[PDB]
């Protein structure tokens, strides 16, 4: 048993039967909000300091 | 081209959604951050609440040392000074 | 038959709901008590020009059909706002407005009495009074006085009784306190502080 | 196991669900009940209970299977509640003197006089001022009962649950006698009847009608005192503007000079100081100023009297007090610094 | 007169003495100073209502009191 | 033998059991018993577990299908409870005397002795102060004393943020104050530290009802809880802002507040440590001299010390130079403070 992680619960007789590895919050919808991949060094010319 | 270490969160889209509704704590992102350790955070009445909350955390009390958040707006700097 | 139709008023208690419309394509629409909706194309146990929209009505909680109407259609608030004691307050308590007692009774209390007065005459009666002056002057006294001396149902409201924070519309407590005072109270119905929202 | 025997006795025992009682039909018991959220209800008995007490306002016992009345009983039950400076504001307990006192002493002034006793008082004043003061002050002559109610105790998320505590407030105030229950935050408790067609905040209003109906109307007052604190009457009740209820209206802001020489003399004796002082310079130095800010300024003189190792306060611990409290401590620590005047 | 009838009066007052040196009184401030004769008659426990309780219900201190006596000498 | 019995107590729980309200004590030891949304049958209690433990009012244990009262609660813990109760005595204590050496006389002889050697109050007759406002510039050292009396600590210290109340629901927060005056009631006497309570005045937020009447009904119960009534006794409350316009004055009032106090910034003398002990663990050409900073800004943070100090090391090792220049200090300060109003616009001080 962690602390504050999930669990896979029956619904049988509520028996705590499965723990779940799991990340808890919106992590997916913003969790990855990045933009990926892109380009190259060669497209921005002068603020070089 | 640092392979892992730059999640572009953007931080500021939805700003009355995706900041506080939902996640009061944003450290929800932090927790991402966190556990994304090779990760970059970048952003552009609750803005103050998360600004203090950003403040909760980066004011010396960090896991993977600074990440790298980024905040960027322009033509003059009048955000709440705190 | 209405051995198995009390039976289902027995049931249970026969969870009172809400009559949300009612269209004739005879048809209704249920909001039960747990904010849940159920049409039914056949109503049942009443009629149609017995209920209207926005009733609080008995169905079953199986066959989900309107069984009774409620005799507890009550109104908060406003059947509050009935003044049932009625305090007495005879004419000899208003001294210095006797003309306006006079002017008063000619206008507002006639009308109650007789209407062939006006309409052998044949033209209209007279459409609301406005009292004013400074406020020790006495403007409770008209409302007990026609309240107890005039014989009808007295009706009072306030001007902030018209000011809820929680908004949506003008139309409940008005339309449903006139249109409750349509039959119970149809004499008598006393506006105070109307410059209070006569802005 | 003290009693696991019996217990697997009662598992053939288990009935009577919450219920709270809405109302009733004629000439029958058909009652009607809410559970407490599900929905409403055109409820029947189960035989063997007593149809005269199944009274409105109530939870009844109630079946599951048929949802039919088993016995009832009232909610709120047993636990509910837990002077020398008689004298601080002049004239404020000379009125409180008249309108408390004299209904519970002679009712000689009044009917031989020809009027009604004088039932309560609308306190109106700033806070930290001693409303505190002057309604538990009146607790050393009544008997000894004094009850204190905030009216925001009473926000909750059920109907008439404040009304109902007005039920339990006015039928425990006739249980004992010269009892003081004390009102204050009656802004949110109501008087002006906010109402437009969409029912929001009801409680509160349904609450001040019963606040109405058994505070005065209805078996008068007696040998109970209550007054109500605020710092307006302007969001009132013309039916508690009755001026049968609430006529005297007590006024009290700051004391003069020598009210504040009294509360040295309060917060003065009550630690350890030196008796070779004076305090009416004191007086002069404190011109707008409440006994609770007195009691600062005397505990800050302690605080010299920690730094300095003093129990027998000087004058100069208190005079660093005031120039502390009032002067050094008003907005920073420079109010002056320009001569100009002397 | 009608706030005073009720209540044990004493016949040594003159209404029109009282409401004759009144000035500016709607029936609230009649009600006001009747009441107040109440009260202030009520104060040292008298057995009725008196016409000075009357005449200090007259000035219920002073209106807006104050009563400086600075600069009007 | 009691594994036997203790096992037929385990078997009286069918092992789904629920956690629910109790309203009153019905007296024969069958009770009635309110769930989250309170269905409440005339259910008993297994008459093992005392039944005395519990004031009227008090969750328990129960079932699903029976609801019978089963057992005894034990706490309520929210991702609060793992932030307001401090684990450890973090860290910092000071790293640097110097910084501001005034309050921090104030705090040590207002909070730290009266705590530590309550036996001063019977000599004089004090009562000890309740509540205490740390204030001023940002990033002063307000937060940085948090941990200070955090680290240097005698007490269960509680770390609140002031931002952490803000819930959606109806009467969250004034539930998470009872819960979190519980937590600073029942451990020991502890030092509750809440910060940033200057951000919940002007403050509208998302996840939200009506805003104007939320957060009054619960820095409502804050002011009814914090320093009404439920005797202080000793319960160290500290709080701490950057402004005070949004401060609603009932609580600003003597009694709740007692001392408010100041922060400004440091002088010259204080500045030579905190410019020093920074600079105390790095490689530094010791000729050039720090009293041109030390003069020549005049308020500054200490983190302005501290950007300075990395940023000449960040000049000097941009170039793999140990040792820092005067010159690094000079870009070094030009490169920190920006937008100079000296000259250009106006400049009408020359
Ligand atoms: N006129 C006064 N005479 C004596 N002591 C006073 C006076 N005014 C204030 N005090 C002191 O200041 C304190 C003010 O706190 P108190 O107990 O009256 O609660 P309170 O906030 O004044 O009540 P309230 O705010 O509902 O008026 C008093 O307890 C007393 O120590
Ligand atoms: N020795 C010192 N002397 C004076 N000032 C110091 C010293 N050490 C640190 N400081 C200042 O005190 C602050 C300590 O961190 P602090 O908690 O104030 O930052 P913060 O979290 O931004 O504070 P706030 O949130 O209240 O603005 C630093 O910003 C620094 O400028």
């Amino acid at each position: 048993v962690t602390p504050n992680c999930r669990v896979a619960l029956r619904n049988d007789s509520y028996t705590l039967h499965k723990i779940l590895p799991n990340k808890v919050d919106p992590l997916v919808s913003l969790m990855m909000v990045e933009k990926v991949p892109d380009s190259t060094y060669e497209m921005i010319g002068g603020l070089d300091k | 081209h640092t392979d892992c270490t730059f999640i572009r969160v953007s931080g500021s889209e939805l700003v009355q959604k995706f900041i506080g509704e939902g996640a009061r704590m944003v450290r929800e992102l932090f927790v991402m951050a966190r556990e994304h350790a090779p990760s970059i955070i970048f952003m552009d009445s609750e803005v103050q609440r998360t600004m203090l909350e950003l403040l909760n955390q980066l004011d010396g009390f960090e896991a993977t040392k600074n990440i790298k958040v980024i905040m960027a707006t322009n033509r003059i700097d009048i955000l709440d000074s705190a | 038959e209405n051995s198995e139709k009390i039976k289902v008023n027995k049931t249970l208690p026969y969870l009172v709901s809400n009559v949300i419309e009612l269209l004739d394509v005879k048809c209704a629409v249920i909001k039960t008590s747990t904010r849940q909706t159920y049409f039914l194309p056949v109503i049942g146990l009443v009629d149609a020009e017995k209920l209207k929209p926005g009733d609080l009505v008995g169905v079953n909680k199986d066959s989900y059909l309107i069984l009774e109407t409620l005799p507890t259609e009550y109104d908060s608030r406003v059947k509050a706002m009935e003044v049932d004691e009625r305090p007495t307050e005879q004419y000899s308590d208003i001294g210095g407005l006797d003309k306006q007692i006079q002017e008063l009774v000619e206008a507002i209390v006639l009308p109650m009495n007789h209407k062939e007065k006006f309409e052998n005459l044949g033209i209209q009666p007279p459409k609301g009074v406005l009292m004013y002056g400074p406020p020790g002057t006495g403007k409770t006294l008209l409302a007990r006085a026609c309240a107890a001396q005039t014989k009808a149902t007295f009706l009072k409201l306030a001007g902030p009784q018209l000011v809820q924070m929680f908004i949506g519309d003008g139309a409940k407590l008005v339309r449903d306190a006139f249109a409750l005072a349509k039959e119970k109270a149809p004499s008598i119905i006393f506006i105070d502080e109307l410059d209070a929202i006569g802005t | 196991a003290a009693d696991k025997q019996t217990l697997q006795s009662e598992q053939p025992l288990q009935v009577a669900r919450c219920t709270k009682i809405i109302n009733a039909d004629s000439e029958d018991p058909k009652y009607i009940i809410n559970v407490k959220q599900f929905a409403k209800f055109v409820v029947d008995l189960s035989d063997q209970v007593a149809p005269t007490d199944i009274e409105e306002g109530m939870r009844v016992g109630v079946d599951r299977n048929k949802y039919q009345i088993h016995i009832p009983l009232p909610p709120k039950i047993d636990p509910t509640v837990t002077y020398s400076d008689v004298g601080g504001c002049k004239e404020q307990i000379e009125k409180l003197r008249e309108v408390v006192e004299t209904p519970l002493l002679h009712p000689e002034r009044f009917v031989n006089l020809g009027i009604e006793p004088p039932k309560g008082v609308l306190l109106f004043g700033p806070p930290g001022t001693g409303k505190t003061l002057c309604a538990r002050a009146v607790a050393n002559r009544t008997d000894a009962c004094f009850i204190r109610v905030i009216g925001s105790e009473l926000v909750q998320k059920y109907v008439g649950e404040g009304a109902r505590m007005v039920r339990e407030l006015f039928e425990m105030a006739r249980t004992k006698k010269a009892c003081l229950i004390f009102f204050d935050e009656i802004d949110a408790i109501g008087g002006a009847r906010f109402d437009d067609g969409a029912g929001g905040d009801n409680e509160v209003q349904r609450t001040m009608l019963e606040l109405i109906n058994q505070l005065d109307g209805f078996d008068p007052r007696g040998n109970i005192k209550v007054l109500m604190a605020t710092n307006r009457p302007d969001t009132l009740d013309p039916a508690l503007m009755r001026p049968g209820r609430l006529d005297r209206k007590i006024e009290f802001s700051l004391p003069d000079l020598e009210g504040r020489t009294h509360i040295f003399k309060i917060h003065a004796r009550s630690m350890s100081v030196e008796r070779d002082i004076r305090f009416e310079l004191l007086a002069r130095l404190c011109p707008n100023s409440t006994g609770a800010e007195i009691r600062s300024v005397c505990t800050e003189a302690g605080m010299f009297a920690i730094r300095a190792r003093r129990k027998i306060a000087t004058e100069k611990d208190f005079l660093e007090a005031v120039n502390k409290v009032i002067k050094s401590y008003a907005k920073f620590s420079a109010t002056p610094r320009y001569m100009t005047y002397n | 007169q009608i706030h005073s009838r009720k209540m044990n009066v004493s016949p040594d007052v003159n209404y029109e003495e009282l409401a004759r040196c009144t000035d500016d009184f709607n029936g609230a401030q009649c009600k006001a100073v009747c009441v107040e004769a109440g009260m202030i008659a009520l104060r040292r426990g008298a057995t009725e209502l008196t016409h000075e309780d009357y005449m200090e219900g007259i000035l219920e201190v002073q209106a807006k009191k104050k009563a400086n006596l600075q600069y009007y000498a | 033998k009691q594994e036997e019995e203790r096992s037929k107590v385990d078997d009286l729980r069918g092992t789904p059991m629920s956690v629910g309200t109790l309203e009153e004590i019905i007296d024969d030891n069958h009770a009635i018993v309110s769930t989250s949304v309170g269905s409440e049958h005339y259910v008993s209690i297994l008459s093992f577990v005392d039944k005395d433990l519990l004031e009227p009012g008090c969750s328990v244990l129960l079932n699903h299908k029976v609801h019978a009262v089963i057992g005894v609660l034990m706490d309520d813990t929210d991702p609060l409870v793992t932030v307001m109760k401090v684990e450890k005595a973090p860290q910092e204590t000071y790293a640097d005397i110097g910084g501001l050496d005034n309050q921090i006389q104030e705090i040590k002889e207002s909070v730290e002795l009266p705590l530590t050697h309550p036996e001063y109050y019977e000599e004089m007759g004090i009562k000890p102060p309740k509540g205490v406002i740390l204030y001023g510039p940002p990033g002063t050292g307000k937060t940085l004393l948090a941990k200070a009396v955090a680290n240097q600590t005698s007490a269960t210290f509680l770390r609140v943020v002031g931002s952490e109340l803000i819930q959606k629901y109806l009467g969250d927060g004034p539930k998470l104050v009872r819960e979190l005056f519980r937590v600073a009631e029942e451990h020991a006497p502890s030092i509750v530290f809440i910060d940033e309570i200057d951000a919940i005045g002007t403050k509208r937020y998302d996840s939200n009802s009506g805003g104007e009447r939320e957060i009054q009904r619960t820095m409502l119960e804050l002011l009814n809880q914090l320093d009404g009534f439920d005797s202080r006794g000793d319960v160290k409350v500290i709080m701490a802002t950057n402004r005070i316009e949004t401060l609603d004055p009932a609580l600003i009032r003597p009694g709740r507040i007692d001392r408010k106090i100041e922060f400004p910034l440091p002088d010259e003398k204080t500045k030579k440590r905190i410019f020093q002990i920074h600079t105390s663990r790095m490689t530094l050409a010791d000729d050039v001299t720090l009293d041109d900073l030390i003069m020549a800004k005049d308020d500054l943070s200490g983190a302005d010390i501290k950007a300075i100090c990395t940023e000449a090391g960040l000049m000097a090792l941009r170039e793999r130079r140990m040792k820092v220049t005067n010159e690094d200090f000079k870009k070094s300060k030009e490169n920190v403070l920006y937008k100079k109003q000296e000259g250009t616009p106006e400049g009408l001080y020359l």
